[PDB]
């Protein structure tokens, strides 16, 4: 009685229950060899200056620069006012403002009616 | 006010007539004397404001803003002494002249009795500011940040000029004292809806209002350190100061015209405060923190209650010393690693023990730790808005939680954790840097002992 | 120093564009 | 000697007498003797010396008295030199009345602590004044906004008077 | 870090100790003023409405 | 979505984009006298026939 | 009351001496942990005189 | 190359030539003086004397004068049996209501 | 990746450790530890890939169902209470270069030796870089391993940051 | 932290002291260089248990990527002394 492990976006599939880890062919083994080749080609370039004794400063990391550039400067040129963006923008953008506007107008309209009729308690209210 | 205008002008001869290696010493020393003499403006009375002449006056709203403005100038000179060292001598002097020219316009802006003399100087603090951003930045984006900083402000200011001249044609004058006794109610008509929208739009761009704020993450980020300090500490308060005055002649239309801006500010608080949670740039994270803090200022000003006005004045002063400190702190790291990315240098508390203390104090003031004046002002605006509508306590509360998250996240991300291995050029903190932070934080905490001098004319 | 070719760009459509992107990101043309 | 005793009333003191029904020594009394000999004595001697130095050089400061001037119900429209006089007067009164409420609040707060558990019954007099002064303050200095002025206060007063003179007719015309 | 803190302590106390001593002497040997009714037919100067000696000095010299 | 895309897309970018398009129309001219003067005739006729500036 | 009031605040002030003294470099290192411990000891006694006066 | 340009200069550490540097200037003689003016004028003139000046300001916005005046009125009001505070701020005899 | 032999070796150690969590007591753990080893020896000889993979993959499912919700973790192992408890003291050694000379004179012997190591590092660098340019394939390295020193007067390539690293209990 | 500092002699003794308490190794043919597979005749599954007993002995965990690569009584001493920073 071993129920399957159902995964969610917040609970990744264990590497020991993933079928891809137990049906391995020659092509996958070759692929894993060149994943380690890049992981080893990039490592040395970091090491050839990490260990350099005449180096004082910051080792520029292009991967870091691209990450920050993608988050800030490369968003608008890749923006297309398609159907998804227009609905999401109107919903997230204009939605809350219109929602809160009527939450406060109704609350203030209700409160104004009482204060003009005397049935609102303001006995000790002299700080506003 | 001539006792402050002339000495400010005399710094320019001092810089241009000093020995080549004493430009910073002489300018810094005498700019500190002008700050010392600025305390003479605290002769305020409880009924009548200090009226020097037909042109200049000084009430309790502009007195702390004059004291703050004159006190940052020595701090801007200290902050600029590193990245300008390998610069031409004639260009170093011109840089200092722009800062001095900026101060000269600011101390006349906060003291102008006429609203058109105010406008001319209020709009004159764009040439010295724009030139600093564009000529003494570091990235290619300074030029595009100058254009955004320029055409956002002018697009709002020009209608204000038409509106002020229209008011002069009808009321008879734009002297602020006269307007108090000649003010008339603003009847509800489509014409007055657009007079209202021209008397408040120029100021809300500079606050800035959510939506009209895309120039702040650009200008405050791309500008030099001195530009960042003045931009985020004295130049965002021009809109706040003008609004506190221009709302005098916009009653009772402000009762219903304020909703779309109270709603943008209240909801703009959460959005801007949430962006900080996910910023890759340390300097940009601090820039958005000003949009979230100044949102309360707009809400407080608009709802027009004696408690809100007291809070807005305290918030503006408190935000001035805190944002400047954070930019200076973020600039200390930048001058070592030459990168604004917040995840590049970590664990700096292990290498800079004292500088990590300054980070804590700035962060604690930013998240409104009581009894700092960052909390007195923020507390007052919350009390005022609760009486305005009890539901606003929810939006204010959420902002406090998000504010604590991004303030400590900035501290933890850069100071704690394991230091970056390949960063081996973290020089011990200079006396200039330590003294620069001590000049921000010590005045901020001392004000907690005598807070009455920053609560404005409603005290 | 980082140049234009070392920075993220538009969505890659043609297979050659995919390979250029993958090489730029230090991935494999298959993983990317 | 000290603060006037009429603004801040003080109920007469009533100290129970010591009635020791135990042979053991009382720690408080022995501690009290030590405090009055190691703390109260040198403090008194130091204060007396300091007080003597004042007697040699005695100088006085006075309480500014503001001559009453015409109020905002006597200034012609757009006459600034008269409104300015009236507005400053109204501002000083606004500040003084802000302090009257504070004094009455201090009376109410002192009563609650002084009366201890029996504060609900024995602090009704102060609570009765606080309810009346606050109402008076709320009538003349409330809902005026951050840009308050003698004109706005007058406008509120007349609106209140009109409704009082209006509802009185229907209420009184039985 | 130690050197800066030493300099901060030195310069804070450079004009702080004289002020702490100066304020102590002024209070001890000059004391504050005593409230009294304004004598009839007399116009006090604007700085005589303030209690502490330093408050009066500020008013008389600068304000 | 709301700070790098849409708040940029409505006010700054669209306003800036339109000015570029307007600028091209005004300046994309062929430099021929025959066509410049032909427009002067249109303005004169439009002034008198449409706007009645001659009355 | 004179004794109750003075000894209630001295308890609070006594706990701030180690912080104040350590700020202006007016202590001896390697003895601070024992300095703070002793201050808590005397603060405890001073807090019992108001307590006994309340119990009475 | 695409042009003739200088190389990115290395940042010069100020603790190499002058290991006692305050970080102000690369000249040790002027480096100390820039430190003295900042510390003296900054800390010993503005923060110390300025705080002392602020502490002993003449009555600021007459918040202490308002107290003395209120004590008089409450005394006079209660001594002669008058309301502590009248709900009308302006005498309703110099006011001419409409209608 | 990990060979099928490696996977069983890991699943054996990990299975024992979680079993130790449940049993706690040594006598109880020992009794069920020998039984657990019994279930491995019996199938330890079969050499059919389908049967080997099927047995291992099925063993993983049983382990993930019977695992302890809160297994024992060694104090300094990842996830433990004392993990990284001393990373706030591991100041890198290059920080010593910026010490003021007035405090470098408190340790005249130590900094004297530090100069020997710093000199011993400048001399041996150019040789190390050359060695990696002659033992490296055309394109680039394909494995994460460094060669040893093949001649007297040569230290292992890329040794400074593995030798001069901070200690486990710096203070 | 008020604990004895490990020594090269001490680590070696305890490692041998443990292997001399395993009922698959001869306590009189065991030297500090006796291979666990060829000079002593044990399988890998018995090698996993040896590392566990050593890791339980010294109160820390040896990673699998390094546990399987250590097959000698000396490789367990040069490894532990390397992790615990023992030089004499
Ligand atoms: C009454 C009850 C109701 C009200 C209560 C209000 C108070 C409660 C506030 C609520 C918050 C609670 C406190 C939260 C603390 C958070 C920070 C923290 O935990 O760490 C303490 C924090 C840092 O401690 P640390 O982690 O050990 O870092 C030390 C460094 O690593 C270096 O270590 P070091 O060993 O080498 O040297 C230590 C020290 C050595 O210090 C020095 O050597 C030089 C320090 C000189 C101090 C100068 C004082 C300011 C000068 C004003 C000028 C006046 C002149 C007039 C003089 C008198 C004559 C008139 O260096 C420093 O710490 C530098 C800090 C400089 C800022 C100190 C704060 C200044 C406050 C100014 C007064 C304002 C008080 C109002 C309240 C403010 C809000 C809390 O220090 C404090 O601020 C403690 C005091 C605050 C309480
Ligand atoms: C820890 C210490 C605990 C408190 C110690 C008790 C003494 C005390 O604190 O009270 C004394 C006073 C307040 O106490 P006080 O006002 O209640 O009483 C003082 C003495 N009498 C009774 C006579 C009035 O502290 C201060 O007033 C200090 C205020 C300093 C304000 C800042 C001045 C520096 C400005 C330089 C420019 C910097 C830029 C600023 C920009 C913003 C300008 C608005
Ligand atoms: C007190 C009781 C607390 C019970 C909480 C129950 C709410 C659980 C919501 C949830 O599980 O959504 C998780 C969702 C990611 O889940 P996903 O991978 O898409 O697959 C579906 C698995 N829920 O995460 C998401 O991104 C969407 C969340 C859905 C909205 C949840 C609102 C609550
Ligand atoms: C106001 C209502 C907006 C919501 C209605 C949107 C209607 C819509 O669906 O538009 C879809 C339209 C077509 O898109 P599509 O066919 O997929 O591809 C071709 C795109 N040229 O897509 C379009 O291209 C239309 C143009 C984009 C829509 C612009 C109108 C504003 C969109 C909402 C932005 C609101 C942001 C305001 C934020 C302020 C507060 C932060
Ligand atoms: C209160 C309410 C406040 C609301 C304010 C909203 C913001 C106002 C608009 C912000 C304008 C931002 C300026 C920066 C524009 C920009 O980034 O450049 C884009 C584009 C590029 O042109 P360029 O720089 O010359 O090419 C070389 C580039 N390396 O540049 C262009 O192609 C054209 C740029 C010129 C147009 C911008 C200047 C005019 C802006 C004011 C409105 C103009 C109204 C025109 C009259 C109405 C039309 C009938
Ligand atoms: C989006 C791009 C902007 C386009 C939308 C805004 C355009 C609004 C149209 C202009 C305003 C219309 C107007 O002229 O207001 C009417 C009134 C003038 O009529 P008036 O002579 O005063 O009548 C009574 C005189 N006894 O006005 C007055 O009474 C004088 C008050 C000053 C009016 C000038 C300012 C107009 C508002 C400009 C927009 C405000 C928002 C700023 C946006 C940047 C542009
Ligand atoms: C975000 C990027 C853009 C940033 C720039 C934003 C510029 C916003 C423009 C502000 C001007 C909006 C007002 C337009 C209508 C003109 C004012 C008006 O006519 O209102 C009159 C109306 C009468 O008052 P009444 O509600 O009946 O109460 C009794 C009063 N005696 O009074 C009222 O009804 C009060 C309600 C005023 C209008 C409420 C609108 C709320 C809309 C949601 C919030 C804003 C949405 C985002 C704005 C567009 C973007
Ligand atoms: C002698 C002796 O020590 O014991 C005498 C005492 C009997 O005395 P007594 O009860 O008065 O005899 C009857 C007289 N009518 O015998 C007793 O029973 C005395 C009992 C002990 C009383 C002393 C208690 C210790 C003192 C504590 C002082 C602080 C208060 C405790 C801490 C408060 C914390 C909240
Ligand atoms: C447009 C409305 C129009 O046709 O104008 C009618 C206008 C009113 O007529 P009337 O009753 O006589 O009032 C006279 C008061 N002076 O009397 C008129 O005839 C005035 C007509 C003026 C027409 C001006 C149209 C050109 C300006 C609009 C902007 C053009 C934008 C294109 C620019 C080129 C871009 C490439
Ligand atoms: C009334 C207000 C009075 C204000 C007085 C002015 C404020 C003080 C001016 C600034 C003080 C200063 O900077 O002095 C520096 C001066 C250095 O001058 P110097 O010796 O020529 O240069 C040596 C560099 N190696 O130091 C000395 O020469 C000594
Ligand atoms: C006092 C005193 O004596 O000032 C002492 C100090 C000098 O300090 P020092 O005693 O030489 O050593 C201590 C300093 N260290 C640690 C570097 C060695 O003055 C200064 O820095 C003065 C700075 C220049 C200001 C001169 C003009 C003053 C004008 C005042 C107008 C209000
Ligand atoms: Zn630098």
């Amino acid at each position: 009685s071993f129920p399957k492990y159902e995964a969610s976006r917040l609970s990744s599939l264990p590497t020991t229950l993933d079928p891809a880890e137990y049906d391995i062919s020659s092509e996958t083994r070759k692929a894993q060899a060149e994943r380690l080749a890049i992981r080893s080609r990039l490592k040395r370039e970091y090491q050839l200056q990490y260990y350099d004794p005449s180096r004082r400063g910051v080792i520029e990391d292009p991967a870091l620069v691209r990450w920050t550039y993608a988050r800030s400067a490369n968003i608008y040129p890749n923006f297309r006012p398609n159907t998804k963006t227009s609905l999401l923008g109107a919903l997230f953008g204009i939605g809350p403002l219109v929602f809160w506007y009527y939450v406060f107008k109704t609350d203030r309209d209700r409160k104004e009616k009482l204060i003009q009729e005397g049935k609102l308690d303001r006995t000790f209210n002299i700080s506003y | 006010m001539l006792k402050y205008i002339i000495p400010t002008i005399m710094l320019m001869p001092l810089t241009w007539l000093s020995k080549n290696n004493m430009i910073w010493v002489n300018s810094t020393a005498h700019s500190l004397l002008i700050s010392f003499t600025s305390l003479l403006l605290m002769n305020q009375f409880g009924d009548n404001s200090l009226n020097f002449s037909l042109l200049f006056f000084s009430d309790s709203l502009s007195t702390p803003l004059l004291i703050l403005t004159m006190w940052l100038l020595p701090l801007m000179l200290m902050a600029s002494q590193h990245h300008l060292s390998k610069e031409n001598l004639t260009r170093k002097k011109l840089f200092i002249t722009m800062l001095i020219s900026l101060q000269l316009f600011l101390i006349m802006t906060f003291t102008a009795m006429e609203l058109i003399l105010f406008y001319i100087l209020f709009e004159a603090t764009l040439v010295p500011t724009l030139i600093i951003i564009t000529r003494w930045g570091n990235q290619t984006e300074r030029l595009n940040a100058g254009l955004y900083f320029l055409f956002y402000t002018l697009a709002g200011s020009l209608p204000l000029l038409v509106a002020l001249i229209y008011i002069q044609n009808t009321v008879g004058s734009l002297n602020f004292l006269m307007l108090q006794y000649w003010v008339q109610p603003v009847h509800n008509s489509w014409s007055n809806v657009f007079m209202w929208l021209a008397c408040m739009m120029a100021f809300m761009v500079k606050m800035p209002l959510y939506g009209l704020h895309l120039w702040l993450p650009k200008a405050h980020v791309e500008a030099p350190i001195a530009g960042s300090m003045v931009l985020a500490a004295v130049l965002l308060k021009l809109g706040g100061y003008g609004m506190l005055r221009i709302t005098l002649i916009l009653n009772p239309m402000t009762d219903f015209m304020a909703y779309p801006f109270i709603m943008l500010s209240l909801w703009g608080m959460i959005m801007t405060s949430s962006i900080c949670l996910r910023q890759t740039d340390l300097k940009s994270l601090i820039a958005y923190s000003s949009v979230s803090h100044m949102a309360l200022v707009i809400v407080a000003i608009l709802i027009q209650t004696p408690w809100s006005y007291m809070g807005a004045t305290a918030l503006m002063i408190a935000h001035g010393l805190t944002s400047s400190m954070l930019f200076c702190l973020a600039n200390s790291n930048y001058e070592r690693i030459h990168s604004r990315t917040m995840i590049l240098a970590r664990g700096l508390q292990t290498l800079l023990p004292l500088m990590a203390t300054w980070w804590l104090l700035a962060s604690l003031t930013n998240l409104a730790l009581p009894p700092t004046i960052n909390l007195i002002g923020e507390l007052f605006v919350v009390m005022s808005t609760f009486s305005w509508s009890n539901i606003t306590i929810i939006l204010m509360g959420v902002n406090m939680v998000i504010t604590a998250l991004y303030s400590l996240y900035m501290l933890i991300m850069t100071q704690r954790g394991k230091y970056t291995y390949h960063i081996n050029n973290i020089s011990p903190s200079f006396t200039r840097e330590n003294a620069l932070m001590s000049l921000h934080i010590l005045p901020l905490l001392l004000l907690t002992l005598n807070p009455k001098i920053i609560l404005g004319p409603l005290y | 120093h980082i140049t234009k070719d070392m920075l993220p760009g538009p969505y890659p459509k043609t297979p050659e564009e995919r390979a250029a992107a993958a090489k730029k990101y230090n991935m494999r043309v298959e993983d990317y | 000697d000290s603060w006037d005793k009429d603004v801040y009333p003080e109920p007469p003191r009533r100290t129970p007498a010591p009635s020791p029904q135990t042979s053991l020594p009382n720690p408080i009394t022995y501690l009290t003797k030590a405090f009055d000999l190691l703390v109260d004595r040198p403090v008194t001697l130091v204060r007396e010396f300091i007080e003597r130095q004042h007697a040699k050089n005695k100088y006085y400061y006075y309480h500014r008295e503001f001559r009453r001037v015409p109020d905002i119900t006597e200034c012609q429209e757009k006459d600034v030199l008269c409104m300015f006089e009236a507005e400053m007067q109204w501002r000083r009164d606004y500040k003084v009345d802000q302090e009257i409420v504070n004094i009455i609040q201090e009376r109410l707060k002192a009563c609650q602590q002084r009366e201890g558990e029996s504060h609900r019954q024995n602090c009704a007099k102060e609570l009765e004044q606080f309810t009346q002064v606050v109402k008076a303050y709320q009538d003349r200095y409330h809902d005026l906004g951050a840009h308050y002025s003698a004109r706005k206060c007058l406008a509120k007063q007349k609106q209140r008077m009109l409704a009082e003179r209006k509802a009185a007719k229907e209420a009184a015309a039985a | 870090d130690k050197r800066f803190l030493k300099l901060l302590r030195f310069y804070i106390l450079l004009t702080g100790i004289p002020v702490a001593i100066g304020i102590t002497l002024i209070n001890v040997f000059i004391g504050e003023a005593e409230l009294a009714e304004i004598p009839e037919g007399y116009v006090p100067e604007h700085w005589e409405y303030f209690k502490h000696p330093i408050s009066r000095w500020i008013a008389r010299t600068f304000f | 979505l709301l700070d790098l895309i849409w708040l940029e897309a409505i006010l700054p970018k669209t306003i800036s984009l339109a000015q570029m398009k307007a600028s091209t129309l005004v300046t994309n001219q062929k430099g021929l006298i025959k066509l410049y003067f032909l427009s002067f005739l249109i303005t004169i006729l439009i002034s008198m026939i449409l706007f009645n500036f001659h009355e | 009351m004179n004794m109750f009031s003075s000894l209630s605040l001295v308890t609070l002030l006594l706990l701030t001496m180690p912080i104040m003294m350590m700020s202006f470099n007016t202590y001896k290192p390697s003895n601070y942990p024992l300095y703070v411990k002793t201050a808590i000891s005397y603060a405890f006694i001073t807090s019992m005189i108001p307590t006994m006066m309340f119990i009475h | 190359l695409r042009w003739q340009e200088d190389p990115e200069p290395e940042d010069e550490n100020l603790y190499e030539k002058n290991p006692d540097s305050h970080g102000y200037d690369k000249d040790p003689a002027v480096d100390i003086w820039n430190m003295r003016v900042v510390f003296f004028f900054g800390f010993s003139i503005v923060l110390v004397l300025g705080s002392t000046f602020v502490a002993y300001l003449p009555d600021y916005r007459m918040q202490e004068w308002a107290r003395r005046e209120a004590e008089r009125l409450v005394k006079y009001r209660e001594a002669h049996g008058l309301p502590i505070m009248e709900s009308n701020c302006f005498d309703p005899s110099k006011i001419q209501l409409p209608e | 990746y990990l060979t099928h032999q490696q996977k069983v070796l890991r699943l054996y150690k990990r299975a024992l450790r979680h079993l130790e969590s449940w049993c706690i007591h040594r006598d109880k753990y020992r009794y069920f530890a020998c039984l657990l080893r019994a279930r491995f020896d019996e199938h330890k000889n079969e050499k059919d890939m389908v049967k080997a993979t099927q047995l291992l993959r099925e063993a993983e499912e049983e382990f993930w169902h019977g695992q302890h919700p809160q297994p024992y973790i060694f104090p300094e192992s990842p996830g433990g209470t004392s993990y990284e408890r001393y990373e706030c003291y591991k100041v890198p050694e290059w920080c010593l270069d910026d010490w003021h000379p007035s405090e470098k004179a408190m340790y005249p012997d130590y900094f004297a030796k530090r100069e020997q190591w710093k000199k011993l590092r400048r001399e041996s660098w150019e040789r190390e870089v050359k060695q990696l340019q002659e033992e490296t394939p055309v394109g680039g390295p394909r494995t994460e391993a460094l060669p040893p020193a093949r001649k007297q007067g040569d230290l292992p390539p890329l040794w400074w940051h593995i030798v001069t690293r901070p200690r486990e209990r710096p203070m | 932290s008020d604990a004895p500092p490990l020594t090269l002699e001490g680590i070696k003794d305890r490692v041998l002291y443990v292997l001399k308490l395993y009922d698959k190794i001869d306590p009189e043919k065991l030297s500090v260089n006796s291979h666990f597979m060829k000079d002593l005749g044990l399988d890998s599954l018995d090698q996993v248990e040896i590392i566990m007993a050593m890791e339980d002995e010294f109160g820390f965990e040896i990673p699998d990527i390094d546990a399987e690569k250590l097959m000698c009584p000396q490789e367990i001493v040069d490894y532990i002394a390397d992790k615990k920073d023992v030089y004499e």
